[PDB]
This record gives C-alpha cells, structure tokens and sequence, in this order.
C-alpha cells in the first residue's frame, strides 16, 4: 500500500485541443 | 453542452437522495436548499444523425464520450477523497457512491454508459487487482489510525479518540477541490451533505461496520483479519513479549495475600511497598498499556465486523426468501391443518420460485448459471459458521514462550504465592490502573477504553489462567477485605473507598470479557496419588 | 446466581418417603411449576434489559438522522454531537447504559449457566425461554414502532422505523456474546413474517398495515385533490391546497422511503402491496366500462 | 424494490434479468417472476 | 485442577454441610423470629450461597 500511494503520486503527471483549452479557462475560475 | 449535462444529472441525483424532513427544516429556519430548475436535455440526446456541411453527426455519441468521462473523474474523485481522510469518512463516502450511482443511472436512460460496477472497480483499481483502493485504505487506517488512537466503549458499542498525548498524529494530504458536479452536484449541496455526515466523524460504530462489510466483501474482511492477526502476532511476539520479560523479573518474586486480620489499610499498604517497581516503571502506560488496547481494539475490530456481516447476510437471505421457496408459518384457524395451508401457499408462491422455471424454460447455459447463483444466495456464514473461535485459537498458537506460563509448580499443582504467570503482572497492571487520579487527571478508561482489557483478558483465557487470576489478584483480595471490614482511609494518597469502588468496575468489566471470550471459546485430567504405605 | 433457584426444584424430591406416597406427586408438581416460573421470569427480565438497551440506541440513532443538522446549513448560510456520550472520563460515573449492560450480562451469565437441567425427569432448558421471549418481544416492538392509529391516520415514516429496526437488531445480535443461541433465526422467525399480511398468529404485520395507509391516507388525498405525484422528484408532494393533512406526502414517498419501505416489506411484501393497488383499478376500471356502455 | 433487491440478491437478479431479456401465456408467468423482483414489464401481470 | 477432589474430598462436603446448616437456620429464624431492625434474617447476597 505504502509503494501503490507513491505509484500514484509520483507516477500521476508522466496542447491547442479546444476542450485542453476550454478546461484551463474554467479551471481557473475555482483554483 | 455535455458539460452542462452530466452537471444537470449530478444536481438531480443529489436533490433526489437529499432528505425531505432536512430540507424543509432549513425552509422554516430561512436557509431553503434551493431546487435546481429542470431543463430539456433529452431532445438533443436522441440526435444520431445532425446533418451539418454534408456530414452526419452522431451527437448522442460525443455527449457520451464527455459524460463517461465525467463519471469516472467523479469516482476517482471519491474514492480519493476517502485516501485523504481517516476510517469515519467512510459513510461520506458510501454516500457520494450511492449519489454517483444515482447519477449513472439518470444518465444510462438516454446513454449507453460502462456498467456502474465496472466504473466502479476500474476506479477502485479492482479489475486486474484481488483488493481494490477502499479496502488497503481501510487497513492502512486501522494500523495507523484506529488501533493506535481508539478507545472502545462497551456500553454504547462505540469507539472513540484518545486523549491528546497518546493520539498519534500523521499529516495528510488534503485533496484539492474540485467543481462541485464531481461531488454531490452544487456549492449547496455538497454543504448540505457534509453536514448530514458530520455526525459520524465523532466515532466508529455499527453505521461504520455497516458501510465497511458491504465495501470490502468477504474477501476484503478475510484479508483484513488475516492482516490483524498478524499485527497481533507481531505485537505479541515482539514488543509486549519484550516488556512481558522485563517487568517478570522487576515483579517480587513471592507475593502472599495477607490475611484479613491486617484490615484492608495495611493489605493496600502491603500492595503498594509490593509492587512499586511496577507502578513507577515509566513507559508502563506509553508502551505497554498502548500496545495491548492495539491488541484488544483489533480483536473488537474481528468481533464486530463478524456481527456487521452476520447483519448483512441475514437482511440478504430475507430477500432471497420468495425466489428460493422459503416460506414463513401461517396462522392456522380451528378446522384446518399446519400442512395442509402451508402446501396451498406454496403454490401461490410457485411462479416465483426460480430454479424450477428456469429449468422448465431456460437453456443449460442459463439452468447451470441459476444453478450456482442460487447456491451462493442461500449458504452465507450466518446460516452455521462463525469466525471469532478461530482468531481466539489462532492467537493462542502466538503464545508459545516460556514466560506466559513459568516454570512447573512447587507444589505439583499450581502457584499461588509465585509472580511467574502472565495474569499475576497483569494483576499488577491492574493494581496501577485502580489507583485513582486527580480530578482534573484523564484516567486508564479515558486514554485507552475497554480494548486493553480485551487484551489484558485475552491472554489471560487463552492460557487458561482465568480462575487461578479470579483466585489470586490482588486487586480483588483487598476489594473482599474492605467489604467485611468497611474501614476508609487515605494510603499512600490512595483513598481506600475510591480505589475499592473502582476495582469492583474493573471487575465487572473483566467477568463480562472473560464470560463472553470463554463462551467464543467453546479432556482427562489430571490426578494425584493417595498416601502410599512403605509395605507396597 | 439467580440459576440457583431452578437448580434447587431438583432437590424436591429428596424430601419423600416410601411410607408417604400420597404427597410424592404434589411435591413433583410443585417443583416443576416453580422450575418453570423461576426461568420464565429470569427471561423476561433479560428481555425487559434488552428492551430498554434497544431503546437507548434507536434514540443515539435517531441522532445521526438528517433532520438534526437543519441548524448547522443554516448557521453556515450566514457568517451535543454523536460521540460524546461515549467519551468516558471515568467509570464511577454511572451511564442508564451501563446500568442495563451490567445487569444484562450478569443475568446472561445465569440463563446460559448450564444447557439443561432435570427436575423430577422432565428437562428443562433456560435458553429456550429467553428465545422464545425475544421473538415475542421483537415482534410486538416492531409492530409497536410502526407508531400506526387509524383514528388519526398517523403512521411511522418507513424510513425511521428501519433505522430503529436496524437498531433492535445490532443489540439483539450482541447477545450471541453472552447466550447460547441462534439470533440469526430469530430475526427470520420475525421479520419473514412482517412480509405477510398476517402473522403466524394472525396479527396485522407493517405490510398490512403500510399497505393500507398508503391506500387509505396517502393515495386517497390524491383524489382529494392535495397531493400530486411529481416525475421531477421520483415523489408525491403535498398541493398549496386549503387542507387539513397531517402529513407530509414526500417523507413517505421519495425514493429513500420506497427504498427503506421495500427493504421492510421485500418481494413478499411489496407484492401483497401492489395486489391491494390493483384492486383499486379494477374498480375504476368496472366504473368506466359502465360510462363506455352508456 | 428493483434497486433493494439488486443490492440484496445480485445473482438472483442477473439470472431474473437474463431470463426476462431473452408464446403468450408462457410468457406471463417469466413476468410475473420479473415484476417480483421489480423489473419494469411491457406488460403488467398483476394488472 | 478437578484432580484436587481425590485429596480435598472432605472439604467439599465441609464445606456443602456448613452452608446447608446456616441456610434451614435462616429460613425458619427468618419465618418465626421478630425483628429488631428492619434488616434481621433477611440475606440479600443467600443466591450466592447456593449457587457456590
Ligand atoms: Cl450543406
Ligand atoms: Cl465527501
Ligand atoms: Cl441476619
């Protein structure tokens, strides 16, 4: 369990599409 | 728009599950839930063919593609929210599931959708893995959150926190908000139902058991009680063994129980000079009490998640009753007979009966799938098996040392003055743990509940030392010289009445554990030779 | 100790003689008669003990319920919790819950004592007794927290009666801890029989009477006029009509209650309750072939 | 009852649910089993 | 240890016949005797006596 955390931690994270783009607008808007 | 859909579903789900009697509490308290307003949706969800610049656009498709993706961002959500939050979050959680599947639901009325289960374990990370994310959280909770840090209470059935310097705390990492549609559906609503569940962060009892027993399954609970005795089996064999040793050899190696004619004062006083070693040792409540009421905790932990599944079965076969022909007694008037209405309501309830008609009109692959799901439904645990006894069994093999039991009797029978059995330096735990405290000082039951003595107890049973203790302890000795003699003085600043008073609850709660534990638990012997003439 | 008593109806006929036949089956009477009274009265009072612990935790659970958090939303929109009864600070403290858990196992410790004993040849089993007097004892709560009266059309929200049956049921399990019986088939004894519309004893049950105030009061108001059924809620809902109802049609009809009246009424149940709707329609329907006639 | 029943007797339910998915007196008596573990049917045997 | 019933005979029926003695001498002292004080010949704890 300890090991399976940092395999979704650390291995989490490892563009002109509209919807990419249409996300970061409104995720601003609550971050 | 799909954005705007599974949003709109989201906020239906959580107003239809949001209860009546709340919401219109919050009306007359002038802080209306407000409902959402409807909306029309469905005429867009049935376009599979938008004919635009010469191409057929399937709509219905697109918006699905979103909307799937959006349910498991909502799970993921969830199930991540729960690994960020300690074993009482778990009703939260249950909840948030039950809103979720609410919402597939809606949503599977106009879309094709993944089925709810398989979102759900794919979520959980339990398709291509035996235990999903919920059950190792669940375990990773209870050794480093609820067997350190709880406190049983056997008369509410109840845990509860610590106090502040045995509650060992480990930083968590808050999750960061997401838009409310991928929790209960709006600002609103996810305030509503963080305060419905509120309630159940304060400790862990049957709704907890409840929503863990149906979360792990039977194979998530046997790997979490094959886990616990391990735990068990380590703490045993390791630490407590190591202060077992260590505080066997600062005991007195005689102790005698004073005869009444010395009045319960000096027989406390007597207790006191005895065993002052034991009462002054230092780490004797920061280790040893702390890991037995591990022990104990995790012992309850078996006990209760046993009676949470004996719950879940018997609720389950009391609905599989009508389609496997199981019928109640009937109420039988004069002139008619117990056989002859219970065979005539039998028919009644034929057609629901469900092997024999798929027998009658299903195919072998679907008789022989009925067949096997028909002998899962009706042969649970409850029906003849338990699952304490063998925990109880099990534990006993983890205590095979020499210094749970000492060596053979002086006497060829048994020790009675000796200090070298476990339940004599338990004894003198007791003794510690009796002596009152201050006023504004948090006592043995406090800090630790009734699990460390569960444990304590436990030990005791499991090496048959139950009577030779109820015979032997001291504790008891001076309870039963105080009550013929009645006298009350302050020894040693112990005050006499206090400390009897408290050691008649102690016993009390110790008689129902070993009662209970010994009935769980449930042949020659051996004999001694009568004088012997020099003639033979 | 209270099993000393029982025990020592074994003892009566020690007491006679060869020469005094006449009293022998007077004295066997009358230790069986006393044998019989001392274990039924030794389990009702466990059941009385068990009642009461029952109660005390449908009250715990009643405060988890939704309904008592209305002041913290509402606290919230504009700028004692569960778990502290449970926070012990000392055991010289005595709870009304310890007082019941103590006497109940004592006396448990009695009734499971010995499995059996005999009492001039006929055998006696203390166990038995309190079986018997908690499926007695459990059917009369659950009918009883049903809360029905025909006079006033009142009747517990399914809801709530489940979360007190659930309730019950947790404390009657815990006795497994301290007596020698099967719980498990008491609460089949029980509640298999709360899916029919009379008991083995031919009482009302909850499915008889749910199904006749769902007939009766609920789907009657609707024709009256106050209540409408809304799609949009998966409810019934009361009208803003002049009336008098003493209810509210959404805490009985939402999908929780449903939820909660089906886990209470199950297939059996449930079928029984549609049976009863049904024959509301053929009537309707008797009624508008005569206007198709005419 | 459909999503009590669901939760409560799974395997019983998959097999009901098959069965009902896959005559016109034979077939009353598959929904008359389907309607007893909740299942919408086209034609309502109790009716 | 069942196996101290060879050796510690006597004392089981000592012990059965002091018992039995203190118990008939209450119940007809109880039955025939005044009281003095709102608490004579009357045992609360006599269960225990003969539950042992
Ligand atoms: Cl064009
Ligand atoms: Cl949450
Ligand atoms: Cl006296």
């Amino acid at each position: 369990i300890r090991k399976g955390i940092q395999l979704r931690k650390v291995e989490e994270q490892r563009e002109n599409d509209v919807a990419t783009i249409l996300s970061r607008r409104i995720a601003v808007e609550y971050s | 728009l799909a954005d705007q859909i599974f949003a709109y579903y989201k906020v239906m789900a959580g107003s239809l599950l949001l209860d009546k009697r709340l919401r219109s509490e919050c009306k007359n308290q002038g802080a209306t839930i407000h409902l959402p307003p409807s909306n029309r949706y469905e005429t867009l969800l049935k376009q599979r063919h938008v004919q635009l610049l010469g191409r057929s656009i399937d709509l219905n498709r697109l918006i699905t593609q979103r909307v799937s993706a959006a349910m498991y961002k909502s799970l993921e959500l969830a199930i991540g929210r729960f690994e960020s939050e300690d074993l009482t979050s778990i009703v939260e959680l249950d909840g948030l599931l039950e809103i979720n599947r609410m919402t597939h639901k809606l949503l599977s009325r106009y879309l094709t959708l993944d089925g709810f289960d398989a979102m759900f374990r794919e979520a959980n990370h339990n398709v291509s893995a035996p235990y999903g994310r919920i059950t190792l959280h669940v375990f990773w909770e209870l050794n480093y959150d609820f067997l350190p840090n709880y406190c049983y209470n056997g008369s509410t059935n109840r845990f509860v926190r610590t106090v502040l310097p045995f509650s060992q705390e480990f930083q968590r990492d808050k999750q960061p908000n997401a838009q409310p549609q991928y929790l209960h559906g709006s600002k609103a609503l996810n305030l509503a139902y963080s305060s419905i569940y509120g309630s159940y962060r304060n400790f862990v009892g049957p709704p907890h058991f409840q929503v863990i027993c149906r979360l792990l399954g039977y194979q998530g609970i046997a790997v979490v009680m094959e886990e616990l005795l391990k735990v068990v089996k380590s703490l045993l064999q390791g630490t407590i063994l190591q202060y077992v040793k260590t505080l066997m050899e600062v005991m007195p190696k005689i102790c005698r129980l004073p005869r009444h004619e010395y009045g319960s004062p000096g027989i406390l006083e007597f207790f006191h000079h005895q065993l002052k070693d034991i009462v002054e040792y230092a780490e004797l409540k920061t280790v040893c009490f702390q890991n037995l009421r591990e022990v104990g905790n995790a012992i309850l932990f078996c006990l209760l998640i046993e009676q949470s599944l004996s719950l879940e079965e018997v609720c389950d076969l009391l609905h599989a009753a009508p389609f496997q022909n199981i019928l109640p007694r009937v109420h039988v008037k004069e002139g008619e007979r117990l056989d002859a209405k219970m065979k005539r309501l039998e028919s009644k309830y034929a057609p629901l009966h469900l092997v024999p008609l798929i027998e009658r009109l299903g195919t072998p692959q679907q008789i022989a799938i009925a067949r096997e799901g028909d002998l899962l439904t009706k042969e649970r645990l409850c029906c003849g098996l338990s699952m304490f006894e063998v925990i109880l069994t099990r534990i006993r093999s983890f205590l095979d040392d020499p210094i749970w039991r000492g060596p053979l009797p002086s006497n060829g029978v048994m020790h009675v003055d000796e200090c070298v059995e476990f339940h004599r330096l338990w004894s003198a735990m007791q003794f510690v743990y009796c002596i009152p405290v201050g006023t504004h000082e948090f006592t043995v039951e406090q800090c630790f509940g009734d699990g460390l003595h569960w444990a304590g107890c436990m030990i005791i049973v499991l090496l048959g030392q139950q009577r030779r203790f109820a015979v032997l302890d001291f504790c008891y000795h001076l309870l039963k010289v105080q009550k013929h003699d009645g006298k009350d003085e302050i020894i040693k600043n112990v005050p006499l009445k206090k400390m009897v008073e408290r050691i008649r609850k102690f016993q009390i709660l110790n008689d129902e554990i070993i009662t209970i534990l010994d009935k769980y638990l449930k042949e020659h012997v051996r004999c001694f030779q009568p004088p012997i003439h020099q003639s033979l | 100790y209270s099993i000393a008593f029982p025990l020592l109806c074994t003892h009566f006929m020690s007491c006679t003689h060869e020469l005094c036949p006449e009293e022998r089956h007077h004295i066997g009477d009358r230790s069986l008669s006393l044998c019989n009274m001392f274990l039924d009265e030794m389990a009702k009072q466990a059941r009385n003990l068990i009642t009461d612990i029952c109660t005390e935790q449908c009250t715990l659970s009643d405060q988890l319920l939704p309904k008592h958090c209305a002041k913290t939303i509402s606290q919230a929109v504009n700028k004692e919790k569960p778990g502290v009864e449970s926070m012990r600070k000392n055991r010289l403290v005595v709870t009304n819950l310890d007082k019941l858990h103590t006497a109940l196992s004592e006396l448990c410790f009695s009734i499971n004592y010995v499995p059996n004993m005999v009492v001039w040849e006929h055998t006696f089993t203390p166990r038995e007794y309190l079986t018997s007097h908690l499926e007695i004892r459990f059917t009369k709560s659950i009918v009883g927290m049903t809360m029905y009266n025909q006079a006033t059309q009142e009747i517990a929200k399914p809801s709530e009666l489940l979360t007190s049956v659930r309730a019950y049921m947790t404390v009657l399990q815990s006795i497994e801890n301290y007596v020698q019986i099967d719980i498990t088939r008491v609460f089949n004894n029980v509640l298999l029989q709360q899916t029919q519309h009379l008991d083995s004893h031919g009482e009302p049950t909850i499915t008889s009477l749910y199904t006749n105030w769902y007939l009766e009061t609920l789907l009657r108001q609707v024709s009256n006029g106050h209540i409408a059924y809304f799609p949009a809620m998966k409810a019934f809902v009361n009208l803003p009509t002049e009336n008098e109802l003493t209810f509210n049609a959404e805490e009985y009809s939402d999908i929780s209650e449903m939820r909660s009246l089906s886990e209470l009424l199950g297939p059996y149940g449930m079928k029984f309750l549609s049976e009863s709707l049904m024959w509301h329609i053929s009537s309707q329907v008797a009624e508008l072939k005569k206007l198709v006639v005419e | 009852l459909r999503d009590v029943l669901s939760y409560h007797i799974p395997f019983l339910v998959s097999s009901i649910e098959d069965f009902k998915d896959h005559d016109m007196k034979v077939a009353m008596n598959v929904y008359e089993l389907s309607s007893a573990a909740g299942l919408p049917c086209e034609i309502d045997p109790a009716l | 240890q069942p196996g101290l019933l060879g050796p510690k005979a006597l004392f089981v029926f000592m012990a059965l016949s002091f018992a039995r003695d203190e118990i008939i001498w209450l119940l007809r002292h109880a039955d025939n005797m005044p009281k003095k004080s709102a608490d004579d010949f009357i045992d609360k704890h006599i269960a225990e006596l003969i539950f042992y």
